[PDB]
């Protein structure tokens, strides 16, 4: 690895992601993006499902 | 092969464990 080597052999850092999912729940989610709360009015509510 | 990993007489210490739909 030196600067002047060419592009194919210039070095790559590589992340590889696999995701995988078993017969089991799931803890690795997206984020839950929320609204702002309103008290006092006649809302529809949901709270953690 | 791991699929999961979590780190944090006198006494009486109960506890009760459960498995329900995994």
């Amino acid at each position: 690895f030196q600067p002047t080597n060419g592009v194919g052999y210039q070095p790559y850092r590589v992340v590889v992601l696999s995701f995988e999912l078993l017969h089991a729940p799931a803890t690795v989610c997206g984020p839950k993006k929320s609204t702002n709360l309103v008290k006092n009015k006649c809302v529809n509510f949901n709270f953690n499902g | 092969n791991c699929t999961f990993e979590y780190v944090s007489f006198k006494n009486l210490r109960e506890f009760v464990f459960k498995n329900i739909d995994g």
